[PDB]
């Protein structure tokens, strides 16, 4: 019964180091069971937090 | 719902390992053979190969015959090779649809395993209904806790509303005891009579293994390996014949 | 078991479930090798992430 | 004076059929007795008798079968003395016997296994005619370390060549490349191998292939290298997902990766379009010159993740060559000796630099002009060059005159050719040149017998005797008269199914060299046939292709084959081919095994007639004292 928001994913795709597929965008609240995120780099010095 | 409907269980990686004899009278050197075989429950492509051993012509392998097996709506349950006891694990139940123009609203369930700890219980069972637009793929994540070591069973069944189309998949996975599989060499010995023995006959004692930090409720495996060491020696090829060309 | 030169260099494996002392008798003429290894699970469970 | 000679294969195998040829140059009914007795010493194996026929010009269509002996056994290898006597004179020669009594084709149901399953395998025991035979076999199963874990010994008596065995994989076992080594009981050095994986895996749900638009790579590309992604399900459908692509360089026993060329692409409906730029490749290494990359190949590693994040398919197209010229020339099937005066045809094999044959590509010569050809499906072109009649060696290279391309992209390679040592400076040669076409069973090949003698004694060559050597045996023999005034004759040979994969057509005839003295002029030419089955085994469906098969349904398979043949079936998923497509049984593998075990490696036309027959794999001996050399190994040097 849960699904991630669309505008947040749009903002993430707008920003660097974050990529969400276009096919995920036109995948509205009816079906968003699983999500996929790709990170360009992972920071080892500190913790990279995304919400 | 999922009680009078059978599932798919036979998923071998190689079958039809059979032999056949061509005994029909020849028709310009070609014999026709009509044989009934049953394709496996797996939904994939089968590379059927044939090798003929004739007593007059010779051996011959046929160009690989590819058989494509298809369904307009099915389920694939993807599992790792092995799991570890008393841990949280997540598995993928993909639903594939290849009907070009039809919206699907399907009910999916998995039967409980007494050797597994999921939300599935003898009374409280999974009851979820999902929606698939035509020509797309889905994915259901499932949470499980392995309890006892062994080859266990995973059941999944799916039924589409307003159509007489159903599917089921049974898969087998290994459950491994927690910890690192290690191999503590108990003993290595050289066996040699009349050198370390007492007048031919010998007797050597192997103490029990330490096993101080063994995980309880597990069974171990003691392998005794025997081997013969070649003592190949001298007396190789003698003098060459070149020196004998004068006698 | 019998070890012959022609049939040597073969993995003769004897499997045991119980941890107990063993007694081997090496007779005849020649040499040989023997290895006893217990494969098991140990409670050295560290963090795996 | 009556003249006699022996024709025998260079190597004969135990428990088989061998054929020798006798010729009389002595009309009249004369019997011949051939005796095979072991060597060294004089201990008898076999003896045969046959009377010649004057009306047939005395061909030797005489055969023998070597006994299935048991005391032949360690130490150095063994020879056999073969003797012939046509009543009044004795001729004997030494021949080599082979422990390679046949071939063992070990075929497993899969390529990769799990701990806790069963390896199923079939040993196909054939002989050098690729025919079922009954022998005893010793089988070993070796662990990845190299020590057997199981051994067995079976017999193939009245089993029609199929030896089905099985093995159980323990649940507590070592992972890696497991081996099966089977050899005939009589031949401990005839080890046949089959390596299969043992791994902890799970079936992939789709096959991904990474294919280049241009299958090679060029240094001076101003656009880059384009590779496309075809990720299709194993049942032939289209995917929707993402992929990660990285590159590298295949140096000597190492792999260098380029994290800069680590790209991510959306697989849009089973399709991708990845472009590797030249700047990234240049920055990957620290070489000031790009030309130093010639001689090394790239590899593309792709990994496609579905939108469900379920499967994990890592596919690699290793070996993308970087070459200045996209065409490479070979001299594999071309002889290393040239014929002065006689036109010396060259078998030109021009291919993509990774072995795949080219097509519609010509060949050019530095000095010769207006001469060009075209490449057929197999990948062989043709040319004709007249040679210097003197003893000057010929060294030539093959150039390409392909259009829409630069003149600096034409490959070259110096080839060394040696003159033939004609006995007595007679300038008499032989050329069994054949027109290069697609040879199929049931067709007719117009084999040409090119001739170049002198008018002084050209009319004294009454007939030509031709011999066919296939799989190291005298397949057939024949004669063709040569009346005076003819310089070319055509033999419309009906090529049957017994000429696969190839046949050495050697020809011989007698001669007198300038004073009452016996000589033999002979030559052979390599001829290859399109590699289809000797028999006709095909598999299909007895239905009418109405609709797709459905899981759990039956289909009535149709198998077409010979009569009296034993056909074995294996149905295996293509997911194992996804995980490991290595070591698969194919008819091309069988023919390559035969060719590697064939008695000939050089095309022919050696330094002398003895060298000619050594290349052709023959032993000729006569009362005049002429004899050839001998060879003791099994495979050709280098
Ligand atoms: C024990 O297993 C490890 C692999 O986990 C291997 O490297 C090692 O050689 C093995 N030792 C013995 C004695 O079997």
């Amino acid at each position: 019964g849960f699904a991630p928001d669309t505008d947040d994913l749009k903002q993430l795709a707008n920003g660097v180091d974050r990529y969400i597929s276009k096919y995920e965008l036109d995948k509205a609240f009816s079906d968003r069971n699983t999500l996929i995120i790709y990170l360009d780099k992972v920071s080892h010095s500190e913790d990279d937090c995304l919400a | 719902a999922e009680e009078n409907i059978v599932s798919r269980s036979e998923f071998p990686e190689s079958w039809l390992w059979n032999v056949e004899d061509l005994k029909e009278p020849p028709k310009n050197g070609i014999s026709t053979k009509l044989m009934n075989i049953f394709l496996k429950d797996s939904i994939t492509t089968w590379e059927i190969l044939a090798v003929s051993m004739s007593d007059k012509k010779g051996i011959c392998v046929a160009d690989p015959f590819e058989v494509t097996v298809m369904q307009d709506f099915f389920i694939d349950l993807r599992l790792p090779y092995s799991v570890v006891r008393n841990e949280q694990v997540e598995i993928r139940a993909v639903l594939y649809n290849y009907r070009q123009n039809q919206e699907l609203k399907v009910r999916v369930e998995l039967l409980h395993n007494p050797a597994f700890c999921s939300l599935a219980t003898t009374k409280r069972r999974h009851q979820q209904t999902v929606t698939i637009p035509p020509k797309s793929s889905l994915s259901v994540p499932y949470v499980i806790v392995p309890l006892k070591t062994g080859l266990q069973e995973v059941e999944v069944k799916a039924a589409v509303y307003h159509h007489f189309i159903s599917d089921g998949v049974r898969k087998s996975l290994k459950v491994v005891p927690e910890g690192i599989r290690m191999n503590k060499t108990v003993a290595v010995r050289t066996l040699d009579p009349e050198r370390l023995g007492r007048e031919g006959v010998q007797k050597e004692d192997i103490p029990p293994a330490d096993l101080s930090d063994q995980v309880p409720d597990t069974e171990s495996e003691t392998r005794i390996l025997l081997q013969g060491t070649p003592v190949a020696q001298m007396t190789e090829d003698a003098v060459d014949a070149e020196r004998l060309k004068h006698l | 078991h019998r070890i012959h030169w022609e049939s040597a260099s073969l993995l003769r494996s004897e499997e045991t479930k119980e941890n107990e002392g063993f007694t081997v008798t090496a007779e005849g003429k020649g040499q040989g090798t023997l290895s006893v290894v217990t494969m098991y699970h140990a409670k050295a469970k560290d963090q795996t992430c | 004076s009556p003249m006699y000679s022996i024709i025998t294969p260079n190597i004969l195998r135990l428990e088989s059929e061998e054929t020798m040829v006798l010729e009389a140059h002595a009309q009249g009914d004369v019997p011949v007795t051939v005796t095979v007795h072991d060597f060294p010493g004089k201990k008898v194996l076999s003896s045969e008798k046959t009377v010649l026929t004057p009306a047939t010009n005395h061909m030797g269509n005489v055969t023998f079968t070597i006994p299935a002996n048991r005391e032949f056994k360690k130490g150095r290898n063994k020879f056999v003395t073969v003797q012939a006597t046509f009543g009044t004179q004795v001729v004997e020669k030494v021949v080599l016997v082979s422990l390679q009594s046949g071939y063992l084709f070990i075929q497993t149901d899969k390529t990769i296994y799990t701990p806790g399953s069963t390896v199923l395998y079939r040993i196909f025991t054939v002989n050098h005619k690729l025919l079922p035979v009954g022998r005893t076999v010793m089988v070993n199963i070796e662990n990845p370390e190299g020590i057997p874990v199981k051994q067995d010994s079976l017999s193939s008596q009245n089993q029609l060549g199929v030896l089905p065995l099985s093995w159980d994989i323990p649940e507590l076992v070592n992972m890696g490349q497991w081996k099966i080594r089977a050899y005939y009981e009589n031949s401990p050095q005839q080890v046949f191998s089959t390596e299969f994986e043992v791994k902890e895996y799970v079936l992939p749900s789709f096959e991904v292939i990474v294919e280049p638009t241009e299958k090679f790579y060029y240094i001076y590309n101003e656009k880059g290298l384009e590779v496309t992604i075809t990720a299709r399900f194993l049942y032939g459908k289209k995917v929707e997902g993402t992929a990660f692509v990285i590159f590298g360089i295949q140096d000597g026993e190492q792999r260098i990766s380029l994290p800069e060329s680590l790209k991510r692409i959306p697989i849009e409906d089973g399709s991708g379009e990845v472009v590797l730029s030249r700047k990234v490749l240049l920055d990957g290494v620290q070489n000031p010159r790009a030309e130093d990359l010639v001689g090394k190949s790239l590899y593309v590693s792709a990994t496609v993740i579905l939108h469900s994040g379920s499967d994990m398919v890592q596919a690699e197209r290793s070996g993308i060559p970087i070459v200045t010229s996209p065409y490479q020339i070979h001299f594999t099937k071309t002889p290393k000796y040239f014929k002065p005066g006689m036109p010396f045809d060259l078998m030109v094999f021009v291919t993509n630099p990774d072995g795949s044959p080219a097509y519609r590509v010509p060949v050019a010569v530095q000095g010769e002009d207006t001469v060009q050809s075209l490449t057929q499906g197999d990948g062989v072109a043709k040319l004709s060059i007249n040679t210097h009649p003197s003893q000057k060696p010929l060294s030539i290279t093959v150039r390409t005159k392909k259009q829409e391309l630069s003149e600096a992209e034409q490959a070259t390679r110096t080839m060394q050719a040696l003159p033939y040592s004609t006995v007595g400076n007679s300038n008499n040669y032989l050329h069994l040149s054949v027109l290069r076409t697609e040879l199929r069973p049931g067709e007719t090949l117009n084999v040409n017998f090119l001739l170049r003698m002198d008018r002084a004694h050209e009319a004294k060559i009454r007939y030509y005797t031709y011999l066919i050597m296939n799989k190291g045996r005298l397949l057939k023999a024949g004669r063709q008269v040569r009346e005076p005034g003819q310089d070319l004759v055509v033999l419309p040979l009906s090529i049957t199914t017994d000429f696969i994969p190839s046949f050495r057509l050697v020809a011989y005839y007698t001669l007198i060299g300038a004073s009452g003295q016996r000589e033999v002029v002979a030559d052979s030419v390599w001829v290859d046939v399109k590699d289809s089955c000797v028999g006709s085994l095909v598999v299909k469906s007895g239905q009418s292709e109405d609709r797709q098969p459905v899981p759990g349904q039956q289909m009535t398979l149709k198998i077409e084959g010979d009569h009296g043949a034993r056909v074995v079936l294996v149905a295996v998923d293509k997911g194992v081919f996804v995980l490991n497509k290595k070591n698969k049984l194919t008819q091309s593998k069988i023919w390559d095994v035969v060719e590697k075990a064939d008695i000939g490696c050089t095309p022919g036309s050696g330094k002398d007639y003895a060298g000619v027959f050594s290349d052709a794999g023959l032993t000729f001996t006569s009362s005049s004292g002429q004899q050839t050399a001998q060879r003791a190994e099994l495979q050709c040097p280098q």
